[PDB]
């Protein structure tokens, strides 16, 4: 029935246009987070959203579950901070957010080694979170898989330490290829740091995760050229179409909600003072226009809109592969 | 950006009834207590009651109890203070403040409604204006009721001496106070919001 | 004399006046006046979303450097300090919790921004191993629920093993009908039992281990805290050994041990260069404090031995170290004390352990 | 009930001096003891909780406490209350008005004959003398050389938050015939700061 809209200033958002309420918030802050949602579903009762911030702060994704299970309002992460991978979203929630897993970004990635043959790798990482999760899925697959392959053991890092105690770790790998996992904010200290190394020339290869991408259109200076990364933020995929795309997987899930019940449940009284059914069922899995708009439990998407980019010598990301299409990856045949 | 706002001033008989508004706006209302204070002209704070938002449960003190109450809607946050049967012995200037952590201390205050309890004829005032290295003016503002009223020398546009008024018999009076003038010119402007007048003057030599 | 503030959510507002003594006592220790510390808090609210507000409003908005946490279980938060977690998680300001022991904030993937002056349920298997070196059993059965509280229990029990010990059954939670793995169990030929469940799912091993007679005789039950507490204590073998955490319920000990540690990491940290403030509230500012992962990663290297509760130190994850526990025998229908555990060993008490159903052993040696 | 005492209530404190106000509560109050600020004409605002808003301290426990002023602004002329917040009923102190000293100035003294719109109805004669210190001042009217003490309203504003001066209207009442009996109307002074006292007629 309605639907809230709440996005930036990013990829030119002006008039975004059942009953849609569109808002332009460039507020990513809890409270705010917290208050729109809330101040909405009171006076405006939603019954889903679509959300998306121009910032690349993973707590946001955060935020949302927590809002999400205590406003038992369905939240869509389409943009931003707001579809940054995050820990696997609360049972009790109904977040759900345009990206890939960990492990589907790892698969590709390890696609493109494959493709390039380059067997021996390093592995580095930060305690930011899916640090348990990237070694593991990465460990497994090279371990048991049969191929050649040199992991050359996992470097992990601490970057809050002094300087040049992240350097005394970073001498250490004796790879072509070097697996960077952390965030942006991280990513952007480790890659400053090898730069006076030498290890972000030409002759090495850091490949990185949709975690320090980030938004594909804020390029850190310190970010070295030649950057190999996965991400879903594809910038010809436009943000205006994502919640048309968004909308069909809310109102397919409202309107199969008449089936084997036929009530929408009627958005909370308010968030302050002192849940028949969930939508969660209608929502794992949508069809729309020929695209698998499908989730999980975990909340990452089946079919997760993943393109291969590269940092140009123009400062500029430039697409140079593609996935999900089905499984298998599509490179342009340049290197 | 914390404010409360309260309704304006209000002069009502003996005997009659009155209801006062704390609008908050700022911070979450269900998070806080609201507390009243009455104070005198010059007699000091008395605190009144302390009411809690999360739930309505208001704690008056021993000496308002019977004729206080503490109204509240959490839809439009805004709390009430409700008087009934109005004593000459409450003509004080009535404050809400924000009880932080619903018992703590007040770390927010209203700007003040001034209440009246008397029984007079509520005129409007008199303004007369005065005028004889730097030049200093007068505007003479005599004859009215209640006290509420406001002063702007010249459109407001002077900020940086406007008397307390003297009350003698059912009727108030005060006055309010470059060479580079030398009467551009100075006109007056007085405006009150019981008398619903607000005339202006002019000074000239 | 610049001023530092400590935050603080507790339950009651007579714990906030121990709070804002702790603050008092730790500016009279040590303080010299160089740095002034301040205690900011606010009692514990009950909605979810108005608690998180008022970390925004009341808490962060006082540029606080780090906030405490006790969470008892009055009312509607999950009985988890989530709000609170994601709130100041989003700023890196580091969040000490008092009282809960769930293991879940031990991931700093979810709670990045999380400490403990308590040791999760799952680490009562340090007692186990240590229990497992003085009687020198080299061949146990762990039995633990399956979900991430027994997941874990069993996996720290099975580290301190590694650096085929012990075979383990698991269960799905909130089943009634579980005599398919007892059955397993009976004929895995081993007499010492672990269990690692809540007081409900204990309640069902307990009373179908009666029927198939594993309640006595050639058996020895070894268990954590929410297995010898509640409804599961009355159904409980007698003679089973259950741990119960000292001074795990205490919010004012937990209180003054909680900022006599931020106090000597707050000193420790103004030591250092290029320190910026805490966010001074959560309203247009979305960027993590610069210099938030470094003080929490002060406050888990922090040491503090004279503390309240016994040495204060913490782990890799957060969680507090040489935590001491007591070793409880159920004896007669009541819990005796046959021990406790010191924090690097076993204290041997002068009681005498009652195994289930007529022999008599003892914590010595 | 319980009394909060503040002794004493007055303050003349020199400006840069470090000001110690005294709140002596009746029992025991803990630290549930705050303490508030009210400008001349602006609700009280809260200084401290629990024992520029920086050079303010707040020392003291159980029944005798001090709020501190380091370095005495002249914007921090007002009054001080504290308040039991241990127990209901929630009570406040005595109060206590900090003015402060200055250097003794003289006032700009201005007198003003009756309004010819005002004499037309039926004759007010105002004289201000305004930024002066001290406060202490003598005020006389004097008709034809005549003084008189009737008929005279005098109001007083509060001192300065940056001039840190007073000031004083004195109105002389009359009627209309009454005032057209005589022309000599004076508007003397007395001060600290005249050999001479400061006379303005017309
Ligand atoms: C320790 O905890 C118990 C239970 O809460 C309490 O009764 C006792 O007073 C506490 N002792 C101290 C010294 O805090
Ligand atoms: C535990 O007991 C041993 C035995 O003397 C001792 O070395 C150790 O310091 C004790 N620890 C504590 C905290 O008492």
């Amino acid at each position: 029935l309605n639907i809230a809209v709440l996005l930036g200033h990013s990829h030119d958002v002006t008039e975004r246009e059942v009953n849609v309420v569109a808002l332009l918030m460039n507020r990513t802050d809890p409270k705010s987070l917290i208050t729109h949602v809330c101040d909405l579903m009171s006076g405006a009762r939603i019954h889903g959203l679509v959300f998306g911030d121009d910032t690349d702060q993973e707590a946001v994704a955060q935020m949302l579950d927590f809002i999400s299970s205590q406003t038992f309002i369905p939240i869509l992460g389409i943009h931003g901070g707001a579809s940054m991978i995050m820990a696997d979203k609360d049972p009790t929630s109904t977040f759900f957010q345009f990206g890939a897993s960990i492990q589907q970004q790892a698969t590709v990635m390890l696609k493109i080694m494959q493709d390039y043959d380059w067997h021996v790798f390093s592995l580095v990482t930060t305690i930011f979170p899916g640090y348990r999760d990237f070694i593991s899925f990465i460990k497994t697959t090279v371990d048991n898989s049969f191929v050649g392959w040199d992991m050359q053991n996992v470097i992990t890092l601490d970057t809050s330490f002094e300087d040049a105690k992240t350097q005394v770790q970073l001498k250490k790998i004796h790879s072509s290829v070097i697996l960077l996992y952390c965030s942006k904010d991280e990513a952007v200290l480790i890659l400053s740091e090898a730069r006076s190394l030498g290890l972000t020339g030409y002759d090495f290869f850091w490949i990185v995760p949709s975690l320090v991408s980030g938004n594909t259109e804020l390029i850190p200076k310190e970010f070295p050229s030649g950057l190999i990364s996965v991400s879903y933020d594809d910038w010809d995929y436009s943000l205006e179409a994502r919640v048309r795309d968004g909308l069909g997987i809310l109102t397919t899930a409202a309107s199969s909600m008449l089936e084997k019940f036929s009530y929408i449940p009627e958005a909370k009284a308010s968030c302050y003072g002192q849940p028949l059914h969930t939508l969660h069922q209608f929502m794992v899995n949508v069809t729309w226009d020929g695209k698998d708009l499908s989730f999980t439990e975990e909340g990452y998407q089946v079919h997760p809109r993943l393109v291969v980019i590269v940092l140009n010598k123009d400062r500029e990301w430039e697409k140079v592969g593609k996935w999900e299409n089905q499984t298998l990856s599509l490179r342009h045949a340049v290197w | 950006e914390v404010k409360l706002v309260e309704s304006g001033p209000e002069l009502k008989k003996p005997g009659e009834t009155v209801k006062i508004s704390c609008k908050a706006s700022g911070f979450t209302f269900t998070n806080y207590g609201m507390n009243w204070v009455k104070q005198a002209p010059g007699k000091g704070l008395k605190w009144m009651g302390w009411i809690n938002i999360y739930t309505g449960e208001p704690t008056y003190a021993d000496d308002f109890k019977g004729r206080f109450a503490f109204s509240l809607e959490t839809s439009a946050s805004t709390a009430y203070l409700q008087i009934n049967n109005l004593k000459n012995e409450d003509t004080a200037t009535y404050f809400c403040a924000r009880g932080y952590d619903y018992e703590g201390y007040f770390d927010y205050w209203g700007q003040g409604t001034t209440l009246t309890v008397s029984s007079a004829k509520t005129t409007p005032p008199s303004v007369y204006p005065l005028a004889p290295s730097m030049v200093t003016l007068g505007c003479l503002v005599k004859g009215y009721f209640p006290e509420p009223v406001t002063v702007t020398w010249n459109s407001g546009s002077l900020s940086s001496h406007t008397f307390p008024a003297v009350l003698q018999s059912d009727l108030y009076t005060l006055s309010s106070s470059p060479s580079s003038t030398w009467p551009e010119t100075v006109t007056c402007n007085v405006a009150h919001p019981a008398s619903s007048t607000k005339v202006d003057k002019k000074i000239v030599p | 004399p610049k001023i530092v503030n400590i935050g603080a959510v507790l339950s009651t507002k007579k714990h906030e006046q121990i709070f804002r003594e702790a603050v008092n006592q730790a500016n009279k220790r040590h303080f010299t006046r160089k740095i002034q510390l301040q205690a900011t808090s606010v009692t514990h609210r009950p909605n979810a979303i108005q608690m998180a507000l008022s970390v925004c409003e009341d808490l962060i908005s006082s540029q606080v450097y780090a906030i405490l946490v006790s969470h008892p279980p009055a009312p509607t938060d999950h009985l988890t300090p989530t709000p609170i977690s994601y709130t100041a998680g989003f700023y890196r300001i580091p969040v000490i919790g008092l009282t809960t022991r769930m293991s879940i904030y031990s991931d700093k993937s979810i709670h990045l921004s999380f400490l403990r002056t308590v040791p999760p349920y799952s680490h009562q298997a340090l007692v186990w191993f240590e229990m497992m070196r003085l009687f020198n059993w080299n061949h146990v059965i762990l039995i633990v629920s399956d979900d991430h509280e027994g997941r874990a229990a069993q996996k720290k029990l099975e580290t301190l093993l590694e650096g085929k010990a012990d075979k383990v059954l698991q269960f799905e939670p909130g089943t009634k009908n579980l005599t398919a793995l007892l059955l397993e169990a009976k004929e895995l030929e081993a007499r010492v039992i672990i269990l690692s469940a809540s007081e409900d799912d204990a309640t069902a091993v307990y009373k179908s281990a009666a029927m198939l007679d594993m309640t006595g005789a050639g058996y020895v039950w070894l268990v954590g805290e929410r297995e010898i507490s509640g409804s599961a204590l009355r159904y409980a073998p007698d003679g089973i050994i259950g741990l119960q955490l000292i001074n795990g319920k205490n919010e004012s000990a937990h209180i003054s041990d909680a900022v006599a540690v931020v106090a000597q990491a707050i000193h420790e940290l103004f030591e250092m260069e290029n320190i910026t403030d805490p966010p001074r509230g959560c309203v247009g500012n979305t960027n993590i404090w610069k210099t938030g992962p470094l003080f929490k990663r002060v406050l888990m290297s922090s040491k503090y031995p004279d503390g309240v509760t016994g040495r204060i130190e913490f782990n890799e994850d957060g969680d507090r170290k040489f935590a001491q526990y007591s070793i409880m025998n159920l004896q007669n229908r009541k819990l005796v004390q046959v021990g406790i555990f010191n924090g690097s060993y076993i204290i041997q008490n002068d009681r005498k352990i009652i195994w289930p159903g007529g022999e008599t052993e003892g914590t010595l040696v | 009930d319980i009394v909060m005492t503040q002794a004493p209530a007055t303050l003349s404190v020199t400006p840069g001096d470090r000001v110690s106000l005294s709140c002596r509560a009746s029992q025991s109050i803990a630290d549930y003891l705050y303490w508030y600020q009210q400008k001349s004409h602006e609700s009280p605002r809260l200084l401290l909780k629990y024992a520029i808003p920086s050079r303010f301290s707040g020392s003291g426990s159980g029944s005798d406490f001090t709020l501190t002023i380091n370095s005495v602004e002249p914007e921090d002329v007002g009054m001080y209350y504290c308040q039991n917040g241990h127990s209901f009923p929630r009570t406040f102190g005595g109060g206590t008005k900090l003015e402060i000293k200055r250097a003794d100035a003289a006032p700009t003294v201005s007198i003003f004959p009756p309004s010819s719109e005002q004499l037309a109805a039926g004759a007010s004669v105002v004289c201000f003398l305004n930024n002066f210190y001290p406060k202490d001042i003598n005020v006389k009217w004097k008709i034809d050389g005549s003084e008189r003490q009737n008929g005279v309203l005098n109001s007083w504003t509060d001192q300065d938050s940056k001039d840190s001066t007073y000031s004083m209207s004195s109105t002389l009442t009359l009627t209309k015939d009454e005032y057209e009996r005589h022309n000599s109307y004076t508007c003397e002074a007395t001060h600290k700061t005249s050999t001479s006292p400061i006379v303005k007629s017309f």
